[PDB]
């Protein structure tokens, strides 16, 4: 038990339920939701679902930036994420709508190199802790995740205490900043 | 770059704690953190450090937190735990944290991660070899 | 200062001009005026102002780069500034005019979390010194000024107010791509 | 062979081909060309010279995202080399010719101080061995064009050993120094 | 990316100073700039450096700098600057910078930088006891 | 960004080097690569552990090495190099390394990298002085 006599070990636990209002959490419920928190009172809900919402191709994200209805610090979670994609090829899989300044974007995750591992990939970095439960990835498959979910959907969203299999957790999406605009394509001549 | 906030005078409380009540540790203690550059903890005192900092003294806006990432932890230290949890070796999510005390005079190590290996918390002994590292490494005060 | 009896304090005050050479200078004359002199060639001179210059929402900035007029310093150091609003959402607010290489630059600014917040979060940031005369708060801050310029102008002594450093544009340059929102679906 | 008393001096000097699986390998050749390769199967084939092989100035990029006929580890590698010119203004300097997951994309080379600056600076940091001492602001290296096409691997180089550093050099910067082109990002 | 940047000769230049001195520094105390990661002074001083040998040497261009700048400075110590500037604690002006020089025997220890607050420096009252720590340093070094 | 990987426990191979046979060093040898930041020598041993790792444990692309850049190695010291490689000072190349072990036992220097210059190997006479000063760390280590 106590090593050398003198030194007895001690534990310490820390509570991130209150990280709250200074940067966002992130934590698991329903094994496809992975909600996260921004603040106070607002989040995301990041759900795995097979049903479809946005039904068509197109996003008007320049729209949506000037009518700037939205809620800055979302759409601010949502670059982050959508930069933070390692090799983001394919455009036509993203649907996103922004009007009302609702935050709602579809990633359409319908061999294993593809967009659906990238996303998922982003998406299990964000989540960290309890995110295995969404991937039947294996371990060390870094090469190829993949979910038996056809889709996954952001969308803004109240908070209502949905913590419910995982503690909160900032550590997942604080590291994630640094690979915002680490892998990336280039798209045009002069960017 | 690397870490650069200071951590003012560092002891915890409920109110950043989840069981215990007002740990607090030595200055001694608390000033490896400005040397050493690989440890979860000195990331973990930071947060809440400007967390105190940021309730205090200013007036959800997540810009102040999207600026100075890099100045307030080590993003690189989480990635290689994400790495280690890729690769299944024993990892730390961040949650609880193993150190020595002893009460004749109160001298405490510098805490480590309590590392997970199966989703459980790992039992102290396989991990028998670093807690004795640190145990000879006390006995080193002269 | 007799401090132990044995040491004394000898304070070490650092001339900066001595880096102008291989980096950019900043100094703040007025109480708004900032101006960042990249040597004794030409350098950029930001201003608030409620005097507009532009008068037109157009930024040529494209065609600009086929021209291929523009001093590179300069424009190295406008491409750092825009890139380093916090969060830069309305496209309305910029408005540029290049014409035979000239830089000249509007930011419009008109409760709070708006376009004027990041832009002059960033504009108190190119000196330290001279810019929080123009604590309480930083997030949510504004100016009674309407409109921030940015210019080019001929090197004068331009630093009367607050002392030359490049501390603030050194700070900046890790922060250029920190915080962009995506405005295109594939970047 | 003794320095300093009782301490002798002794060296090792690592593999490189050993370090093959997990990122790109660096070589030069002649005095022109210099090479990459990803793996043992295939590569980059980074030559200068005289001719050019493509004359159209198009480059049709979301398109050849939108086909996903490529190899991505190779056309992450060239996007890392274009993102990471200091300075790219003139932007019908490149000429890219994307078809079937083709890669032969090709950069015009032509008091100084222009893109081609730019771009033998972002080359000689790539291939870090054999591209070659006080001109900083202006290379201007004689050959006129520079071409980047995938290669089917081989034993491309014998003249400079394999090093992944000016990959890894070059994978830091891919952001600074380049100029704002659209309004709102 | 922690900075490289191994100065080389550190005796100060008067060129670089306001009031023109032949200050000149030990390099028992220059060596901790190596290691040591949070200090303003030593940051400084590898960008004078660096502008000695290029302006020397090398044959204006802002990319040279753009590029090197971590490896002489930590840009994340100029944004815990920044952050302590929006607080009301006072913050670090990289202008006027201190240190306890030994009159007798010469040696002295690594300069750091006076604080300010509110456009005006602290008169040597509100951080004496970091002078004190200091002078508790040197007198360990002995 | 800071050198958070650590060393599996560290001896080199022989299909690692060439004309080389089971060159391995002590674990105080290696013990400063998680201290020191202008090491050239522990970035290369923490290259081939990943590496060692990625084979033997990890299931070609180029994801992993790009996430894992700045857990792995500070990128600075290689513009550092190529920064005194355009300065047209002796730089590094990473090829070939010098280290001394003691006659008597295997206690043996940190290496350090061999300098090139002008594409050719620079001379023992240049940097003889930077060996002297190793020789001497080293029996004041002792
Ligand atoms: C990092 O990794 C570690 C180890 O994986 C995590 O630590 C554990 O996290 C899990 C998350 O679920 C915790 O599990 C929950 O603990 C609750 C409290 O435990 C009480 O009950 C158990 C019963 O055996 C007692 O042994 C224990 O002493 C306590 O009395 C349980 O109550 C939970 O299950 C039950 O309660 C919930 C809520 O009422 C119900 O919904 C369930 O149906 C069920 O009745 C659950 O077991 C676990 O306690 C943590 N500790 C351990 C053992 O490791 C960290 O959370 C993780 N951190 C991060 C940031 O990732
Ligand atoms: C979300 O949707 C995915 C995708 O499912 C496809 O798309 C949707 C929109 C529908 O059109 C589906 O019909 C499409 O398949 C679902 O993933 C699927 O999961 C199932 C299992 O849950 C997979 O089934 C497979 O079984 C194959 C073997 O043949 C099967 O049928 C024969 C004949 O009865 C039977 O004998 C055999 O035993 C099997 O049952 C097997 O070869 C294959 O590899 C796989 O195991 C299916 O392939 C998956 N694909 C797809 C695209 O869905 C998700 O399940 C769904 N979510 C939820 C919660 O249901
Ligand atoms: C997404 O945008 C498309 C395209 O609309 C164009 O861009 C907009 C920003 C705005 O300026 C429009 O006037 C432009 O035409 C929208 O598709 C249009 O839908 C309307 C209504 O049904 C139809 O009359 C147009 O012909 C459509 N145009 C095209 C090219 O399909 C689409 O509705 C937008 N989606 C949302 C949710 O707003
Ligand atoms: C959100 O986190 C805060 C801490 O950041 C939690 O604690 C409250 O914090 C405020 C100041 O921000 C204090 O005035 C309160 O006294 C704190 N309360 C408690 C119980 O600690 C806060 O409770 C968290 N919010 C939610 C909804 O859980
Ligand atoms: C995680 O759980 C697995 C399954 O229980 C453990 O695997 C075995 O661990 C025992 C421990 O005595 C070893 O003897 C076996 O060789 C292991 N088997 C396999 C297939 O790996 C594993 O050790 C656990 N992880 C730990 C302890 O870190
Ligand atoms: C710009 O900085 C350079 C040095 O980087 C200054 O040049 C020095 O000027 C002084 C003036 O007394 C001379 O004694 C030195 O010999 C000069 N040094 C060099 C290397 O040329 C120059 O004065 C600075 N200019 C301004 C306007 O601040
Ligand atoms: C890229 O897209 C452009 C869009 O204009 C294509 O240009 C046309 O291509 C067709 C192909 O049949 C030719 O017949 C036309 O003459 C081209 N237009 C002009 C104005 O010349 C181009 O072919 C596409 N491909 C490439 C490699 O650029
Ligand atoms: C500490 O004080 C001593 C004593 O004044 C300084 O020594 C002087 O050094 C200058 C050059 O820097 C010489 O010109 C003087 O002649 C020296 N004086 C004496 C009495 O020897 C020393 O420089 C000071 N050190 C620092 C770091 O400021
Ligand atoms: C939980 O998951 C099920 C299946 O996806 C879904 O029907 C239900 O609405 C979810 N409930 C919540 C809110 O977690
Ligand atoms: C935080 O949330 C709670 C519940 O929504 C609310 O009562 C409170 O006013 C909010 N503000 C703070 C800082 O507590
Ligand atoms: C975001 O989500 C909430 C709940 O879905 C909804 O009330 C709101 O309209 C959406 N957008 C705004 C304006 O908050
Ligand atoms: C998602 O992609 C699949 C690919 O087969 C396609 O069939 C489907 O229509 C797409 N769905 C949406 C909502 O875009
Ligand atoms: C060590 O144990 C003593 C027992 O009184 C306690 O006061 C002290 O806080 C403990 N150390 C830590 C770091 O909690
Ligand atoms: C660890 O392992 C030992 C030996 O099997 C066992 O007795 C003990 O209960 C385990 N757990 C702890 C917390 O020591
Ligand atoms: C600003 O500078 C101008 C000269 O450029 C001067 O006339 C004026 O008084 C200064 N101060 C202001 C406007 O507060
Ligand atoms: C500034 O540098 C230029 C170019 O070398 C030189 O002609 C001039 O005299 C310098 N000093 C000034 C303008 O004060
Ligand atoms: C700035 O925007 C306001 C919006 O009302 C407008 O009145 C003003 O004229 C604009 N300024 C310019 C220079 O366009
Ligand atoms: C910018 O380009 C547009 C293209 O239509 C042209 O009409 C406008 O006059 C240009 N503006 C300036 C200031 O040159
Ligand atoms: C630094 O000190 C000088 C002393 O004159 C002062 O002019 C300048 O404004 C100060 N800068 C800051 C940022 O405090
Ligand atoms: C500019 O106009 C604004 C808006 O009316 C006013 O508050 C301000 O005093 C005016 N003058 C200056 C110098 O900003
Ligand atoms: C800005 O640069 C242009 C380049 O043509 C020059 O003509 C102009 O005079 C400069 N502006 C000022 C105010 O000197
Ligand atoms: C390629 O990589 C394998 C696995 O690491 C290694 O054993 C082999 O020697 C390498 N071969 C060459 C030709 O580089
Ligand atoms: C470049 O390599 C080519 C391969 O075809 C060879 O013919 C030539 O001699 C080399 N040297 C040059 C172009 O200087
Ligand atoms: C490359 O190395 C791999 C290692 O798995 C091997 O399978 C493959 O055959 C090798 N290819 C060549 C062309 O040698
Ligand atoms: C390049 O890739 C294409 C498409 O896979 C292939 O046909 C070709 O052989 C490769 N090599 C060259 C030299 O084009
Ligand atoms: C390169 O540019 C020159 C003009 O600078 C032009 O004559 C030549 O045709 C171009 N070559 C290409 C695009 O291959
Ligand atoms: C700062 O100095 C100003 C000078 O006008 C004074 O009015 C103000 O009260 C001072 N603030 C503090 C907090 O001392
Ligand atoms: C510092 O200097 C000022 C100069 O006015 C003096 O009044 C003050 O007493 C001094 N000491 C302090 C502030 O401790
Ligand atoms: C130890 O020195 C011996 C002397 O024969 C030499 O063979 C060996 O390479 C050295 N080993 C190490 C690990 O330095
Ligand atoms: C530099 O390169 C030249 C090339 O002729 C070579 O002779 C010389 O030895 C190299 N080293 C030095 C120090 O000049
Ligand atoms: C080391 O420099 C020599 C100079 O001859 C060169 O052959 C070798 O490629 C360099 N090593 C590298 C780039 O790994
Ligand atoms: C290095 O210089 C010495 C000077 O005596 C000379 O003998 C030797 O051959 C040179 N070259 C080496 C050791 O490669």
């Amino acid at each position: 038990s106590l090593y050398k006599g003198v030194y007895e070990l001690q534990t310490l636990e820390l509570n991130m339920e209150t990280l709250n209002m200074t940067m966002p959490l992130s934590c698991t419920k329903n094994n496809s939701h992975h909600y996260i928190m921004v603040g106070n009172e607002t989040g995301l809900e990041l759900t795995l679902t097979n049903t479809s919402i946005i039904n068509h191709k197109f996003c008007n994200l320049s729209d949506a930036h000037k009518k700037n209805l939205y809620d800055h610090a979302l759409m601010s979670i949502i670059s982050t994420f959508h930069l933070s994609i390692p090799n983001f090829n394919q455009y036509e899989a993203m649907s996103c709508d922004f009007n009302g300044g609702k935050i709602s974007v579809q990633y359409n995750l319908s061999h294993c190199g593809t967009v659906a591992n990238g996303v998922l990939q982003t998406f299990m970095r964000m989540a960290w802790g309890g995110s295995y439960i969404a991937l039947d990835s294996g371990c060390g498959n870094w090469d190829c995740i993949m979910t038996s979910y056809q889709y996954l959907i952001i969308q803004n969203t109240t908070w209502e205490d949905h913590c419910q299999f995982s503690r909160p957790s900032p550590i997942g999406y604080l590291g994630l900043l640094s690979q915002r605009t680490r892998d990336i394509y280039i798209s045009r001549r002069l960017l | 770059g690397t870490f650069t906030w200071t951590l003012s005078d560092y002891c915890l409380t409920r109110w950043m704690l989840i069981e215990a009540e007002l740990k607090c540790f030595g200055n001694t203690a608390v000033a490896k953190c400005n040397e050493k550059h690989d440890e979860e903890f000195c990331d973990m005192l930071r947060l809440f450090d400007f967390n105190k900092q940021a309730i205090q003294r200013l007036k959800m806006s997540i810009q102040l937190i999207n600026k100075a990432v890099n100045a307030l932890i080590n993003d690189q230290l989480i990635m290689k735990n994400h790495l280690r949890d890729i690769m299944c070796i024993p990892y730390c999510n961040y949650s609880k944290y193993w150190y020595l005390n002893h009460t004749t005079t109160g001298r405490t190590s510098l805490p480590k991660c309590w590392l997970v290996s199966n989703g459980s918390y790992l039992n102290e002994t396989h991990f028998s070899d670093d807690i004795e590292q640190q145990a000879d490494n006390m006995i080193t005060e002269m």
